């Protein structure tokens, strides 16, 4: 008669590492790191993202005529801008504080387009000739932005001082846009706005703005030697905007009612396809369906994702050393 | 191991025992068989499940990078942000890998210690009534049936009875 | 005869956690984390903070007439601004680089108010009509800031070019303020400064400044459709300031001699009371009197505080497992 | 424990011994009593005080947040600062909690090891002159007074004398 | 007969620390931390740094006449600016976005000086009187920058509008500089450029610029009451620059062809000597020749250096406790 | 140590043995001498070299500071950058020092454990054929030459032969 003491073993060939030893086979281990992703964009919180398609954030939000597919209200869990989208700022110029604008739209959830200033707000000028071959729609060779209006002096007389007002009596902030036109010479400036010094001024409770033209000859971009300084702002609930200009005004026409998320919000520059699926974690590289703690796919995500890490594998040993014989 | 048990004086493991981590192979008149010590086994299971859950719990935060864009004249702050993201990434990678390696070693040492402690738990009951081969096996001098092996297993072996 | 080997035990029911096990009673442990705070503001280095009371940093530093309680010299270990202080910038406008100004005043220790430009520095204008119902004192309905002066053309003639100079021959930097007045129309501008183009210019060894008015109609704030662009700067030891303006100048009058701390310095927005007590560690949430290593009260502090952490308890086991029977 | 001593083969602890961590309960003609092994006890005390002081020492830095304000057009850098403060906060929280859990386990294992080592320190002196019950108690065959127990306690037990 | 079991020991007195114990002598240990440095600047990747000597980055890159030693092409692994270099911006003024300029030049590897606008690009003005006693060379008391040209009206007539163009048809970006002159009064402005409102304007595909003079009296610096607003930009491959000005133009003359590194790049403010030696790691404090993991010399380096750390020693025990007797 | 061996019941070390960490001093008719157990020694060497290389490997990243300059109106972002650099510096310093202290302790415990395990590896072979002094020395009852000591050393000691 006898009796022996010993330990478990099995067919497992799963290996881990320790400080003292590498490549060590154990009976039961667990993988904490996920490396598998579904290369696609899904819905978050049952809400679908926004495919900007052949439009950039600029062309979308400024109402580029070839971005009419995006026109109107939008709601998104996140935003997808396409790596080679062609439709942005068609008439040459700079959108002041563009990066901050992107950060702000990123921190968003929904917009509602509305008319903030009908063309009748601008008295005694020509609100129906403001076009250019630089900003065509899919149907004609000369249009302009859907949210702006290009004011030009009436077909004879000079440019009168024009005023506009919008009292935001609502409960939501208003994202809006305007611009200053910078002509290439004196004769163009005169042809469009007439002589005399010109100004563009805009006031709210917590923001003022004043600028004159900066007439000079620039390199040809989109067949235009002129430029436009585009500007954006947020009219808060209770704030009211005064617009006053005697010339060179690219006046706001349509604006957006903005909804702030308070949560993260993400804007992804990616070419991955958006499918009719759901997800709880969404990286720029794809979807993670895991119960694991770590992940080596991507640091950029929206939703609830594992901690990003550079490792290949994080094997943790739960069982003992395997010694079959 | 550092307690010498696993892959030491107990040179190998039993693929026969499939109902636990640590256990017994007895040998008598009614026949042999394998059976695991559920007590020390369950202790190890609870302890290790606790270790894993604690680790997963302490790792439940996420540094979050952002899609933020920086202009041509924003080189410095952009590089600042990059350096920060990279930095945190580095520290979390390090923490992860290091914690894994360390805890793995300590877990193996734990199993080893459990085996050694069981062996000692046995050797402390049977002193003169058996023969210690030195390889985790004990050859009785007297006879031992089923209610005999079972008494040893549930820790109630009566030494005075079998000392004679 | 016999002898036994064993270990300590006691009446202690203090519990700790390990990786393997939670809720484990031990004989002797120690708490490294402090969670107790005295909800008050005390003295640091035997120096007392600065209660801005019903004044904001702007209203204090610009010399708002209802902040005359703060007028003159100040010395502080730190600054306490009140969550709903009403007295800041009374006449509508923007204090350029306000955030940086707050950071700078934060990095401070003491100021000494002095007259930098007596009203005689401005020749041939009216230095005694510069008032408004927007900036009342506790005793009259129309005054202005204590540190600025509003220059208006003499009761008939036009606005002559006026000059001022201050050579900082001292060993301390000089914080000072000025402003440009932005009227609502042409007739007001003429009523106050007369016709002709106007400018405001200021030069030092390492700073120049030039600005014109930006006349336009703004929404009514404090019954004023006008604005003021407020500006601040530091005149370094050895630097000297030249002021030159032909109109629209809110001239500096009083300025401060500033003392840089080189240490941290903190500005707390809080409603906690300041008491006549001492402390070595001062968070925005209160005082910590501890010899412990960690704390879960607040990350914002001045003085010598424990490392902030999110934990509830950090119990460390010094004794062994408790097994009484 | 992993050395099997505390709450193992020595199933419980003595609330009687109040002058140390590890010690003795003797039993003879002059009467019994409790008395702690000041040597191994003081070794453990110094070691552990050193561990605690080392931890407190290595934890003696503070990441410091600031009251800095950021404007409406400073969204990005503000969020950068927030993300940084949060980040560092996360790593220090993790480091703290993890270090606590780990060091606690290792400290208990240390105490266990000390008890086991004392038991072995005793068993190595008395070999034939006593009877190992297996529960940390030894029943003499000969007689042992006070200067006898004391010799064992100060590690100078003369085995050849009492072997006969 | 007998046999004994034991362990190693030796003459070693090397000590380490543990959690439980300090000052513990062991048989074999290893030092992971390097504290030794060779106080000098060496070559990196067999490429030598750039000693700016008695010139600052400003004076170098703007072509200060006393920095003619640096004139022409340069190539560097890194840059060394001297703590008390005297030769920078000789004519008083501000180099807009200087910090960013330093960051950009830092991210560099090589420049190639070339003529971007010959003095004939500016028609009907005086391109050979643009000197000042504020910017002397080592050989005469009145010169100017080597890369700029100061345009003044012809010795009678007024200032005509002048134009210039450079089409960057090359594959490399072009760093270039210009400036606006700010006179102290009206009569100087008239003496140099004549009457009438003046402007300076510059356009590229992705950048426009417009500025007028800001005439005022400033404190004397280098015997000049005037100022110059210096500006810098990068003309990208394919971009083309239009310059147009009717006065007050400090025109670009020479510009640089810039080579972006994509790697780190470092600019060191240090007085250490540069020797004819090689190195694989280069801190601002000196060279590290080590195979060790850590270092306590400096956090600022170029090349491949150990992780910087604050520790004095990081001794790691490999052997066992030493007990000789 | 926690296994009691080093500087414990084996009170000191041998400066004579210069060909390993753990080994033997035998004593018989042909003469004495020192010789190290290359097996357990090489195991410890490989393990520890692996520990060191793993540490050095996990420490192979570098947070990098920059020479970036910030203006008079850039106080906030400058202080942000400083705070970040300092922060990361603090965490890496901590990680380093802590890892060193911890791993040192555990390494010593490892050596101790190896010595104890060797002692047990010996005691399990010789049971009645020798006398355990208790200080890591065993006094034979029978005779043992060179091919006798060598058999013990290469783990092939025939106990039944010398039991009589
Ligand atoms: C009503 C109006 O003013 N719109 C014009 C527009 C503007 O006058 C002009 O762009 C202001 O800068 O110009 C349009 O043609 C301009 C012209 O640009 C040349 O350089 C280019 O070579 C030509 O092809 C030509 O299009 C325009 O479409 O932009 C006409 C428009 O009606
Ligand atoms: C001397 C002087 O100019 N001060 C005036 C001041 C300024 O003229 C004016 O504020 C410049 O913008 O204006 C004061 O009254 C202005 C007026 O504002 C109306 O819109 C408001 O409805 C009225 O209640 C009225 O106060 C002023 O006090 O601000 C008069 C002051 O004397
Ligand atoms: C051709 C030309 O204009 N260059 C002048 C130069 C400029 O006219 C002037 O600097 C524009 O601001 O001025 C020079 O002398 C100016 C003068 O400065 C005095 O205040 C100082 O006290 C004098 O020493 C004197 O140099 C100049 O060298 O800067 C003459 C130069 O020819
Ligand atoms: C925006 O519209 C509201 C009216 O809907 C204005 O609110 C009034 O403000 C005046 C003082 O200016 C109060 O006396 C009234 O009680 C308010 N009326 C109502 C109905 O709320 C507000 O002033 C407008 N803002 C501006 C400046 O245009
Ligand atoms: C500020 O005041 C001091 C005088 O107190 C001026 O210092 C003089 O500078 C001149 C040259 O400009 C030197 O030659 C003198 O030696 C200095 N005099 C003294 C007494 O120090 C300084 O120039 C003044 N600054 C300005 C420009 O107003
Ligand atoms: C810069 O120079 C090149 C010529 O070397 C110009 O490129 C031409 O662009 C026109 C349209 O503007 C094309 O039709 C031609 O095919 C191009 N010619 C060549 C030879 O490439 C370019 O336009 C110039 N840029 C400017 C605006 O000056
Ligand atoms: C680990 O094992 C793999 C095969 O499973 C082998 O390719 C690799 O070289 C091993 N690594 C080390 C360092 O032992
Ligand atoms: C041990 O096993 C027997 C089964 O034969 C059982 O009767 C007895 O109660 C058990 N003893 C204990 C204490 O578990
Ligand atoms: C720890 O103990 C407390 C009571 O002291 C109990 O409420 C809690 O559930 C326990 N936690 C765990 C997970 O054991
Ligand atoms: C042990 O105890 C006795 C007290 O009776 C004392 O005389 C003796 O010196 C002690 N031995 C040692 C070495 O401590
Ligand atoms: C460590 O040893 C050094 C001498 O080598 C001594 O000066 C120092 O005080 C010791 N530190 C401690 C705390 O033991
Ligand atoms: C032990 O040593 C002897 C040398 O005398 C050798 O012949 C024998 O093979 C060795 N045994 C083993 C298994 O190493």
């Amino acid at each position: 008669d006898k009796i022996c003491i010993g330990y478990h073993a099995n067919n497992s060939t799963t290996q881990v590492d320790t400080l003292l030893e590498k490549n060590v086979t154990v009976t039961h281990s667990v993988e904490l790191l996920e490396n598998q992703k579904e290369k696609r964009f899904c819905k978050i919180m049952n809400k679908a993202p926004l495919d900007l398609k052949d439009c950039t954030i600029e062309g979308w939000i400024l109402g580029n005529p070839k971005c009419d597919l995006l026109l109107g209200d939008q709601s998104w869990s996140y935003i997808v801008e396409r790596p080679n989208a062609q439709n942005g700022i068609c008439y040459p110029g700079v959108l002041n504080e563009l990066e901050e604008l992107k950060a702000f739209i990123g921190s968003g959830e929904r917009v509602e387009r509305f008319e903030m200033f009908p063309k009748s707000t601008w008295a005694g000028v020509d609100t129906s000739r403001g076009v250019t071959n630089a900003c065509p729609s899919y149907t004609l060779d000369s249009s302009f932005y859907r949210n702006l209006v290009w004011l030009v002096k009436t077909d004879s007389a000079t440019y009168p001082v024009i005023k506009g007002t919008y009292n935001n009596t609502g409960t939501q902030p208003i994202l809006y846009f305007w611009g200053v036109h910078h002509p290439p010479d004196t004769t163009v400036q005169d042809n469009l706005y007439g002589s005399g010094d010109k100004y563009v001024r805009m006031g709210t409770e917590s923001m003022n703005f004043a600028k004159s033209p900066e007439i000079a000859a620039r390199p040809a971009v989109n067949g235009q030697r002129s430029r436009i300084d585009y500007y954006w702002s947020v009219l808060r609930p209770g704030e009211t905007l005064n617009v006053e200009s005697n010339g060179n005004l690219i006046a706001p026409w349509y604006a957006y009612k903005f909804v702030s998320t308070n949560k993260k919000g993400a804007v992804f520059k990616s070419d991955l396809p958006i499918e009719n699926c759901d997800a709880t974690c969404q990286t720029i590289a794809g979807v993670l369906k895991t119960n694991k703690t770590f992940q080596n796919v991507s640091p950029l995500w929206i939703g609830e994702c594992p901690k990003y890490v550079k490792s290949e594998s994080l094997r943790l040993a739960t069982g003992l050393r395997n010694v079959p014989q | 191991g550092i307690f010498g048990a696993i892959a030491g004086f107990i040179e190998g493991g039993w693929t026969g025992m499939i109902d636990g981590w640590y256990g017994y192979h007895h040998e008598n008149s009614q026949g042999s068989g394998y059976a695991a010590d559920r007590e020390s086994t369950q202790k190890a299971i609870d302890g290790i499940t606790n270790k894993v859950n604690s680790i997963i719990n302490k790792m439940n935060t996420q540094f979050e990078a952002v899609d933020h864009e920086f202009s041509n004249l924003e080189r410095r702050i952009g590089n600042l942000n990059k350096r920060m993201e990279d930095g945190f990434l580095d520290v979390w990678t390090y923490n992860a890998e290091l914690l894994v390696l360390l805890e793995n070693e300590r877990t193996l040492d734990l199993h080893d210690a459990n085996v050694k402690n069981l062996y000692e738990k046995v050797k402390s009951q049977l002193r003169d009534n058996a023969n210690d081969l030195g390889n985790g096996c004990f050859e009785f001098w007297h006879k031992c049936d089923n209610e005999c092996m079972e008494s040893v297993k549930n820790g109630t072996y009566d030494y005075p009875k079998y000392q004679k």
